[PDB]
């Protein structure tokens, strides 16, 4: 598990861009409040 | 759930966002596609089990 991917973003990436963004993602019409169903931590790891 | 009832869903049209907008659920999860990315596709055939 120490190895992660960004499952969930706001907007697709640019050109060699880099975001190391922890900050939890909305993922429906829910307020989040930065902390659950629709609001998930989205960094995740493949369990290799 | 030795005998799930199956449902064939054909010439309609499906608002995925009634389920993945609701509260109602103590889980909820797409596989292969996003769910938001449901409301613009369309297929030949859908099953709910």
């Amino acid at each position: 598990y120490n190895y992660l991917f960004r499952l969930f973003r706001k907007s697709n990436l640019k050109p060699f861009e880099r975001d190391i963004s922890t900050e939890i993602y909305q993922a429906g019409s829910t307020p989040c409040n930065g902390v659950g169903f629709n609001c998930y931590f989205p960094l995740q790891s493949y369990g290799f | 759930v030795y005998a799930w009832n199956r449902k064939r869903i054909s010439n309609c049209v499906a608002d995925y966002s009634v389920l993945y907008n609701s509260a109602s659920f103590s889980t909820f999860k797409c596989y292969g596609v996003s769910p938001t990315k449901l409301n613009d596709l369309c297929f030949t055939n859908v099953y709910a089990d």
